[PDB]
């Protein structure tokens, strides 16, 4: 159970900083009418697929 | 001239925000996302604009979200090229030198955040946040833009309105 | 002036398209290469266009073919250059600003996609297709070509007249 808990614990946190990162990444770009710099947006997927 | 234009303009694209029943900011559409600084606290005086979801960055202090498809003819329109000059404002004039905004009088008053700073030509530069006291002239704490980059621009002692 | 040459040059460059008795769409020729909407239905009121290999896409909505030698001389003459400002169109004036197409009257009515947006000089600059109702005014989605490519701008909303 304590390795599994602590397993669990870590995946969740990685998972999170990697969210987390990728919201730091993007979120100036939705701060101006601009465009998503389709280098980045394949990389770094994003809500707009098409639009924007 | 130049002031009916920036005034019909300013009553087409800017929303007062109401909370406990007092002003406390303005909401202006430019392009095609709303404007909001994340700092003022409160809802938008619309109730189509009050359901948008808005994309927070504490960094930069600023709250955006994409505007309604019916209210897209009645935005303003931005360019991101600050000449040395000086540029209109709903206040009077403002005093753009060395990549600095300048208010000749020190008229700021807080709770006026979120009134954009116009172009020569009717266009949007830049959002205010706040003014910070040198002497008799009070410099603007401002939310500009670059080709495609937001910067933050806040002279020392910034006071946030 | 501009808009006799305008008018005189669309009637030798459209040819309706009719369904059951009706007309849903034009199609017209540009440069060498007739053009229609690939969404609308019907067939073109010519017997030499009517028996073409028409080289269908969905991705761009667009149905090409190319001319037979007879009717070089009644095409349009094509281009690529998008300068800000004003464009004719056969239901008035098209403005653009800011990378769109609007309709400042707001009349836009199913039945006439396919119409070429027309340049100073008379050149075709774009394809009407649809428009997206803004409250007063009307972003249009149209066909447009690169230097050597094919875009499609699409605004939110649109309907496809």
């Amino acid at each position: 159970v304590g390795m599994s808990l602590l397993a669990l614990i870590s995946i969740f946190a990685s998972c999170y900083m990697l969210v987390a990162a990728r919201s730091k990444c993007l979120t100036p770009y939705a701060l101006t009418p601009g465009a998503a710099v389709p280098w980045t947006l394949g990389i770094l997927c994003c809500a707009p697929r098409a639009h924007a | 001239k130049r002031e009916r234009m920036c005034m019909k303009i300013e009553n087409d694209c800017i929303f007062e925000v109401k909370h406990e029943g007092k002003v406390t900011g303005y909401a202006c559409l430019v392009g095609d996302k709303v404007m909001k600084p994340a700092h003022v606290k409160g809802v938008i005086d619309n109730a189509d604009l009050a359901k948008l979801a808005f994309k927070k960055s504490s960094k930069y202090d600023l709250e955006c979200a994409q505007i309604p498809v019916h209210m897209r003819s009645d935005a303003s329109k931005y360019t991101h090229e600050k000449p040395e000059g000086h540029y209109n404002w709903h206040h009077g004039a403002v005093q753009y030198s060395g990549g600095r905004f300048t208010i000749p009088t020190g008229a700021g008053k807080p709770g006026d955040s979120g009134r954009p700073i116009f172009d020569n030509k009717g266009r949007v530069v830049a959002i205010v946040l706040g003014g910070a006291n040198e002497g008799s002239r009070t410099a603007l704490s401002v939310v500009t833009w670059n080709k495609d980059m937001v910067t933050r621009v806040t002279p020392e002692g910034s006071e946030e309105w």
